[PDB]
DNA sequence: CAGTTGTGCTATGA
DNA sequence: GCACAACTG
């Protein structure tokens, strides 16, 4: 988990910046668009390496209007998360139906079903919690969960995550 | 009026690429589509406000362009597919050459 | 190649019996362009028209809706280099001005 | 059909004469490689006349005191007559117009000496005249090898294709052919100092502004000659107002590659 | 080459592609009376090596397809004995150039 | 594929279409509020911008003259020969 | 206007099958292991540990700091603030994401120093695991061959269970203290 | 215009065509397009979910569309389908079906011949998606027998067991829309002799070619991704939107449905006829009879003027217009709307010569240099300029129509408000009018060649005649006999440039036709000429300064 | 192999 | 209003 990958974006620049804080201002539009973008293809597209040596190319004149059209072609670190990957987060959201793990830029959540038996919810306590003979899950705790599943919602992803299985839950 | 086929010629003969794009685009029928990456066809369900894009059948809401043809050319694609012929149109090659 | 020779020299005659003068030229590339496939190409429909040109350039001079039935059913491919595509495709044409590409360079963008 | 059968015709990069399919049609357009626009009638002179007047007009020997080039032409004149060396230069001079003339000869049949080509000479010649008010009672300041030289060497910058390599380098030499006959056949040693009583730098002024002249004359890649030629066919056809079948119906006859037409003919 | 008289008959005919990699070759005696080779309109054309033809086609960046023909039963492609794929390189006198060459691939 | 510096073959000098297409360029560029390289000596039509630009060789643009079998040759207009 | 890739298949017409991802390492044809660099290159994937990803960010975004500044001249918690502080210089702020990465990689990271990650990346990648495994066993911290096993799944047949359990003791030993 | 969106601005590198599977055809359908009724939700008007917008495109003007919401100019209009009650074939590919029968065994689906015969191998070889398919056929269509066992290609004595089925190849002839078969048979040797005499069902056909091979259809001119024989066979209906076939809506209460509109309909009934017809009592005969029938809907719904003549009217006699029709050239969608197309920003009226103007300029009436717009950026180089043409206004000559924000949004100065009361910023438009010295496009038809369309420079003239240079006639073909001429504006920077820097009438002086000028001394001036020009004209003092003064570039000498 | 029927076009703008 | 083109006899 967790990859760097070989991308690339096609911006196009407007005539009034074809001055010389052109590859400056290109640059900059790189990290503008893809920088904090959540694609699924690639996923979280977390931080773009390299920034010295970003290759511009030569940008294309696009016919009618003035405009320039570049392939700017880039190197990122990118976080894309897999059913069956065991991940290692913290609680966030607590609730009678499961609790939400925070496992880096995304959250995994695990149903008060995809818990063991022995774990059962309670709402009388400050803040909300599940708990067991031996263990108590509330909001700060540390999470092994196994993403039974994701789901590429726009600008994220999310997951479904079980604490069921063996040497998985509170750690 | 009409800038037929003898005019275009004409055009052609000068080496005139872009006039005659202008006069065939924008000074007439010039129109915008979306097409579909996968189908070369406008099955692209664009509801650009909401920002979806979506062509069902091809389950692609990512593989998508927008292309300027003229709205004759767009009209001819469809009567084209009202008679079973798929004028598939794609955004880069296969070829060389 | 004395098939082109004649070809010209039968061309030729009809202008210059009208008392006009066209360039060689001219009369050479048409006599050329019916002369390159391997025999007497004629220009008509069963002529030009039925080389592995574009379908839809074909498809602007005469058997325009036999041509585009054709080419949906042997999965024809244009290639979209003619004239006639860009033209019906709202396109800039490779014509003269359209021959050739433009770019900034950023190098010599700096330099001035 | 003429505009519709030649549409995607042009001139590229290479030189070379495509169509959509980038199928040769010319190798080099219009054979040559010139933009019809930039071509005028001129006269091959070295073609015609009496093998004694060719001789008279064109023959330098220097080892002859009655066919050498008089003190009166150039100031080389008199420490010219028995130059061995120079007389080698010379000879080739003159074995090539000879050449020349014979190739002429097998191209043009009947000896119509009048062509269209690039460059005209003869107007460059004049204005090197004017410009350099040349006056023709004193001698000139050209060397043999200036002359001789000096045109060999402009023949190599006349350029139309550029490769390196026996193929293109070859298409280049063919390509130039016929200018070159016409240049060798205006600007040879006795025709310069002679005729036209050239002087060193009106000389070199004329070599110059031939070069230009032929460079600015070659076609430019991108120029659509499919159209062009078919209106250049196709715009007299319309003004048309032994009896063999001829105008609109013969054209339209060889056009359809007719098999069943009018008249035909032998010419025995 | 075989020079016939009158006719060979399709039973002998169908005999001629049986030896190979040797080549028969059928002429009738009637046409080969007069040299066409030797008519005004009938330019130079020089039959080009394995070695040659690579290239041409390398000089030019031209495919076998982008090349302009000749028909294997044309005049002058029997006279040469010209097999398909084979190129022919043809000068010409041009009213333009004074010479010319073109290219012609065998069908 | 493009054609190496080195390698280039096609005409040094700029074509008809080229010069056409790369005054047209500039002066659309130029009237789109985009930076002039020279000096307006009192200059205000595009064109005469783009002109004066291209007189004293100012323009940053690069032709990409295409081969038939898909191949280029980059030449600047800075390089490019003006005689026309 | 999207990202793309290295990545080139010519998929005309023929939309499906798009495979499942699961860690059978049945991964993206995007994440295959024999892939593309911008060069033309082939490479094999680029999968880290976080810490290994945290010092990647960390360093990528010190020497933009460092190009920002260039062009203008004409302890875990104590870590987490320097960061922080690194961001609010190098990153858009919008980047919420990016944000919330390095939070948790700064808390959840098994290795501080970069010789220590250095040490870890040599003794795993030896084993000859996919990146993936290979990133689990430095990301997921185990104690039996059975815990490893379990969690990274894929590992099963590919490594013998003692082989296995000498590089889990080796991994304890390098855990950077806090 | 249109509104912004987000997708990747891109240019058509390839035209692939192919045919629809009926699989497609019901996946890219938003709708279907089930009853004839054109919309009123019985007799209360808008669109009935039934037919023409159960999704589909949209009526309206007013009302976005229902599948997108966009609206009119922005929805292409997006596709239905119709499924058929039995298979038909396509008009277009009737003889292909034909031939492709011919080719292959009408019970196996095996290429008649193969690798075996030596001539098919010969012909198999062919490169050529269509030539390789005709010699095939000229081959195949010869072969009456599915052969089992062949003559081995070492030796004809031990003979070797090739694909399977004896079965013999009926001779098939086209009965217009049907195709029949004629059988031979055997019968102790001899017949036919009488032969068996059926119609070949279009289902029958239709199952042949499904079992035909990839590779024997491959080897066939078809193509397993987009062109599969099956698919010339039609299933699956797809029902073109409005758009293609608008609804010409005359006041509030009142229809006006296409031609293509009525035609649908009809297929719609007739299948329904057929629909109900086989589900329930089928009288076998009544079914093959309403079948024969959607297959001429089908069929002339494409194509209306086939051979077998019943022309497929519309009461009113007047034949109905196939899709085919509107394709056919010089008018009709290739050759009339897209090879040429009728313009914006062009002008046409009678000419008159000039002595007065100068070879490149062209004399422009007030009206039309009124009307004729050039869209120009503000720009610190004409931001004041621009300002006093814009305050001038639609009405006083230098003026101006609309200033366009970079909102896109135009401001019509003919009314808006704020008119007088505007200001300029730097990237707006300014649609002022053709001004002296605007480079444009003037042209006088036929246009033979390249001459008969040059780029001129403006002068607005009073009066309502183009003007020309006497010397310019020729290259046009123009006489002032009441000859009319066209005008194009460019409107663009590049478009200005290409007419000025390409197509500029001193360029065009020294023709390529014929190697020479194309422009020379006409008329008066050449009469004249001659008469200045003898040895006996002479001028006195007087004459002398006035004939000087008149060449504007005379030294003052 | 030859005979008849079969097919698709017929200037540009007002 | 004609000029091949292709199927059938
Ligand atoms: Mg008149
Ligand atoms: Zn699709
Ligand atoms: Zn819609
Ligand atoms: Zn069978």
């Amino acid at each position: 988990m967790f990859f760097i990958k070989d991308l690339s974006l096609n911006i196009t620049l407007h005539p009034s910046f074809f001055g010389p804080r052109m590859k400056q201002y290109l640059k900059t539009k790189l990290l503008e668009e893809v920088e904090g973008s959540c694609t699924g293809k690639f996923g979280y597209i977390l931080c773009v390496l390299d920034y010295d040596n970003i290759d511009i190319q030569r940008g294309r004149i696009l016919p009618t209007d003035g405009s320039a059209e570049f392939n700017v072609k880039y190197r990122a670190v990118v976080f894309k998360p897999f059913k069956g990957e065991v991940v290692d987060g913290t609680v966030v959201s607590c609730s009678q139906h499961g609790f939400e793990v925070q496992v880096g830029p995304m959250k995994v959540f695990v149903t008060k079903h995809l818990m063991p038996q022995d774990l059962t919810f309670n709402a009388g306590s400050n803040p909300p919690s599940y708990q067991s003979s031996e263990d108590v899950i509330t909001i700060k705790s540390r999470i092994r969960v196994k993403i039974e599943g994701c789901i590429s919602q726009v600008s994220s992803i999310h997951a479904i995550g079980s604490i069921k299985e063996d040497y998985l839950g509170a750690i | 009026l009409r800038f037929g086929e003898m005019e275009r010629d004409c055009m052609i003969a000068h080496g005139a690429a872009s006039f005659l794009k202008e006069r065939l685009m924008e000074a007439s029928d010039a129109f915008r589509v979306h097409i579909c990456g996968i189908c070369g066809l406008m099955t692209v369900i664009a509801k650009l406000n909401h920002n979806q894009f979506e062509c069902k059948g091809c389950d692609n809401k990512i593989d998508i362009y927008q292309i300027h043809i003229p709205y004759a050319a767009k009209l001819l694609f469809q009567e084209l597919m009202a008679m079973n012929i798929t004028p598939r149109l794609y955004t880069d090659r296969s070829r060389d050459f | 190649e004395a098939g082109r020779a004649a070809l010209y020299k039968e061309v030729y005659n009809v202008i210059a019996s009208d008392g006009s003068y066209v360039n060689y030229r001219h009369m050479a590339l048409l006599v050329d362009v019916m002369t390159t496939q391997g025999g007497l190409t004629s220009v008509t429909r069963h002529g030009f028209n039925r080389s592995n040109t574009g379908a839809l350039m074909r498809c602007s001079f005469e058997e325009t809706v036999e041509i585009l039935f054709e080419a949906g059913a042997s999965a024809e491919l244009d290639d979209c280099r003619g004239v006639s595509e860009n033209v019906i495709l709202g396109q800039m044409a490779p014509i003269g001005t359209g021959a050739f590409d433009v770019m900034i360079d950023e190098e010599s963008l700096v330099k001035y | 059909r003429l505009v519709k059968a030649l549409e995607d015709i042009m001139v590229h990069y290479d030189n070379t004469t495509r169509n959509s399919l980038g199928n040769v049609i010319q190798f080099i357009y219009g054979e040559d490689g010139m933009d019809a626009a930039h071509i005028e009638k001129q006269s091959l002179d070295t073609i015609g006349g009496s093998d004694a007047a060719f001789e008279k007009r064109y023959r330098v020997d220097l080892l002859n005191t009655d066919h050498t080039l008089d003190p009166s032409l150039l100031e080389s004149g008199s420490e010219i007559l028995g130059d061995l060396k120079l007389q080698v230069l010379l000879d080739e001079e003159y074995k090539q117009l000879v050449k020349d003339r014979k190739f002429l000869r097998e191209v043009f049949v009947d000896g119509e000496a009048n062509w269209p080509l690039p460059v005209n000479i003869r107007r460059i010649i004049q204005n090197a005249q004017q410009t350099f008010h040349i006056d023709h009672t004193k001698p000139s300041d050209l060397t043999i090898k200036d002359i001789v030289l000096g045109v060999k060497d402009l023949q190599e910058n006349l350029l139309v294709l550029r490769g390196k390599n026996e193929i293109i380098q070859n298409a280049q030499r063919d390509a130039v052919t016929l200018f070159c006959c016409l240049l060798r056949s205006r600007l040879a040693t006795r025709r310069v100092l002679q005729e036209y009583r050239l002087t060193k730098q009106a000389f070199d002024w004329v070599l110059s502004n031939i070069e230009a002249q032929f460079l600015r004359s070659v076609v430019h890649p991108g120029e659509m000659v499919g159209v062009l030629a078919a209106q250049s066919i196709g715009e007299p056809a319309t003004q048309m107002t032994k009896k063999v079948t001829s105008g609109v119906p013969r054209l339209k006859e060889i056009l359809n590659v007719a098999k069943n037409m009018k008249t035909p003919s032998l010419t025995v | 080459i075989f020079v016939y008289q009158n006719n060979i008959t399709p039973s002998a005919m169908k005999l001629v592609p049986s030896i190979p990699p040797a080549t028969i070759e059928t002429f009738n005696e009637a046409a080969l009376v007069v040299n066409i080779t030797h008519h005004e309109l009938v330019p130079k054309h020089i039959r080009l090596s394995s070695d040659e033809k690579r290239e041409l086609l390398k000089r030019y960046r031209l495919k076998e397809s982008q090349l302009p023909r000749i028909q294997r039963a044309d005049p002058v492609a029997l006279y040469l004995g010209l097999k398909r794929g084979e190129v022919v390189k043809i000068i010409r006198k041009s009213e333009t150039s004074g010479r010319y060459a073109s290219y012609r691939i065998c069908m | 594929k493009a054609i190496p510096k080195d390698q280039r073959a096609t005409t040094p000098y700029m074509t008809k279409y080229e010069r056409a297409r790369i005054l047209g360029t500039r002066a659309l560029q130029i009237s789109m509020n985009a930076p002039v390289f020279v000096d307006l000596e009192g200059e205000t039509d595009p064109l005469r911008i783009a002109m004066k630009e291209l007189a004293e060789k100012k323009i940053p643009l690069v032709i990409r003259r295409y081969l038939p079998d898909g191949s280029f040759e980059d030449w600047s207009v800075e390089e490019l020969i003006v005689d026309l | 206007v999207s990202t793309s890739t290295f990545q080139t298949r010519r998929r005309r017409l023929k939309k499906v099958e798009e495979e499942e991802n699961a860690a059978t390492l049945q991964l993206g044809q995007e994440f295959q292991l024999k892939q593309i660099n911008h060069q033309g290159e082939e490479e094999e994937l680029i999968a880290l540990n976080l810490s290994e990803a945290r010092l990647v960010i960390k360093e990528a975004l010190v020497e933009r700091r460092r190009a920002f500044k260039r062009s203008q001249k004409k302890t875990r918690e104590k870590e987490l603030e320097s960061i922080d502080v690194l961001l609010e210089q190098t990153t858009g702020g919008n980047n919420k994401d990016l944000k919330n990465t390095m939070q948790y990689l700064t808390n959840f990271s098994r290795f501080r120093d970069q010789e220590t990650v250095g040490a870890v990346i040599q003794l795993l990648k030896s084993t000859g695991l996919h990146p993936f495994e290979v990133a689990q066993l430095g990301s997921l911290a185990c104690d039996t061959a059975d815990e490893a096993k379990t969690l990274i799944p894929s590992l099963n047949n590919k490594i013998s269970d003692d082989e296995l359990e000498r590089i889990l003791k080796e991994l304890s030993n390098l855990e950077t203290l806090y | 215009g249109q509104q912004y969106s987000s997708a990747p601005l891109r240019t058509v590198k390839e035209v692939q065509f192919g045919l629809f599977s009926p699989e497609e055809v019901r996946a890219i359908s938003v709708a279907k397009i089930r009853f004839p009724e054109t919309m009123d939700e019985t007799q209360t008007r808008a669109k009935i979910g039934g037919l023409n917008d159960p999704r589909l495109g949209s009526i309206d003007r007013n009302l976005k569309c229902q599948t997108c919401q966009e609206g009119m100019n922005e929805c292409p209009g997006h596709f239905g389908h119709i499924d058929l009650a039995k298979p038909v074939f396509h008009v277009g590919f009737i003889a292909k079906i034909k031939k492709v029968c011919e080719c292959v065994c009408m019970h196996c689906g095996k290429l008649l011949l193969d690798e075996h015969n030596e001539l098919m191998r010969q012909a198999l070889a062919i490169k050529d998606s269509k030539k390789r398919f005709a010699a095939i056929w000229t081959l195949c269509k010869t072969k009456m027998v599915c052969e089992t066992d062949v003559p081995s290609e070492d030796d004809p004595t031990q003979l070797v067991s090739r694909g399977g089925c004896g079965n013999t190849q009926p001779t098939i002839r086209k009965d217009g829309l049907k195709l029949v078969g004629s059988w031979k048979k055997d019968r102790a040797t001899g017949d036919a002799d009488e032969p068996e005499l059926r119609v070949l069902s279009t289902e029958e056909i239709l199952n042949i070619f499904k079992h035909i091979s990839v590779k024997d259809f491959t080897s066939l001119g078809f193509n397993e991704v987009f062109s599969r024989p099956e698919w010339m066979i039609l299933t699956c209906l797809p029902v073109p939107p409005p758009p293609v076939r608008p609804s010409i809506s005359f006041n509030e209460s009142q229809r006006g449905e296409d031609d293509l509109t009525f035609k649908l309909a009809d297929i719609l009934k007739a299948n329904i006829s057929l629909e109900t017809l086989e589900h329930n009592g089928a009288p076998h005969h009544a079914i093959e009879e309403a079948e024969s029938l959607l297959q001429f809907h089908v069929a002339t719904y494409m194509d209306n003027d086939i051979a077998g003549q019943p022309q497929a009217l519309q009461k009113s006699g007047r034949p109905v217009k196939s899709i085919r029709a509107r394709l056919k050239g010089k008018e009709g969608r290739i050759r009339g709307n897209l090879m040429g197309k009728r313009v914006d920003f062009s002008a046409r009226t009678v000419i008159s010569g000039d002595p007065n103007l100068e070879l490149d300029q062209v004399g422009v009436p007030k009206s039309i240099a009124k009307t004729l717009t050039y869209p120009e950026v503000v720009t610190p180089y004409n931001i004041d300029r621009l300002t006093q043409l814009v305050r001038n206004g639609p009405n006083e000559h230098p003026g101006a129509k609309y200033v366009i924000r970079d909102s896109g949004d135009r401001i019509d100065l003919r009314y808006s408000k704020r008119a007088g009361d505007i200001q300029l910023q730097y990237g707006w438009k300014v649609e002022r009018h053709i001004m002296d010295n605007d480079p444009v496009l003037f042209n006088r038809q036929p246009s033979l060649h390249k001459m008969s369309m040059m780029a001129h420079r403006v002068k607005v003239i009073p009066y309502s005649t183009f003007r020309l240079n006497l010397s310019v006639t020729s290259p046009y073909n123009a006489d002032f006999d009441g000859d009319e001429m066209n005008l194009h504006v460019p409107q663009s920077e590049e478009t200005r440039a290409e007419l000025s820097q390409l197509c500029a009438v001193p360029l065009q002086i020294v023709s390529p036709q014929s190697n020479k000028p194309c422009m020379g001394i006409v008329q008066d001036t050449l009469c004249g000429i001659r008469k200045l020009t003898l040895r006996d004209t002479f001028i006195e003092l007087d004459q002398v300064l006035n004939m000087l003064y008149w060449v504007p570039d005379w030294d003052g000498v």
